[PDB]
């Protein structure tokens, strides 16, 4: 359906 | 078995406690489904202290936070489970993994509700 956020980046 | 508030903590208690890289997707996507439900089961004022401690927890910087906030923010609003199903689209298998334990973890630890009034009110009964 959707358009999801970026999942977080670990650094 | 009914799917009580009771028995939501209880299964939240339980698989906070899970070292969940094994377990099998359909089990995986029944959890996404936990932490949708439990979202929903905090004030929309807390949103932003349990992406705060989500950060904090995960030991990710502060450029993390919108999306973060938004994952919460739309889980917490979601509507026939679309943004919940999106996640489970668009996302890979270990960036879910490790939202969900994170979220598991926290949630028992964080008050519900933000009203210094509710909150001492409620003190009062604890035994």
């Amino acid at each position: 359906p959707t358009v999801a956020p970026p999942a977080p980046v670990y650094r | 078995p009914k799917i009580t508030l009771l028995t939501l903590i209880k299964t939240a208690e339980h698989w906070a406690r899970q070292d969940i890289r094994t377990i099998e997707d359909s089990k995986l996507r029944a959890l996404l489904t936990l932490c949708a439900v439990m979202t929903r089961k905090f004030s929309k004022s807390q949103l932003s202290l349990l992406c705060e401690t989500h950060l904090r927890r995960e030991g990710l910087g502060q450029d993390q936070a919108e999306p973060v906030l938004e994952v919460y923010q739309r889980l917490h609003s979601d509507k026939g489970g679309s943004f919940e199903a999106a996640l489970w689209q668009q996302w890979d298998r270990q960036s879910l993994i490790m939202f969900i334990t994170a979220f598991l973890n926290i949630a028992l630890q964080l008050p519900c509700e933000s009203s210094a009034v509710v909150v001492s009110g409620l003190r009062t009964l604890v035994p």
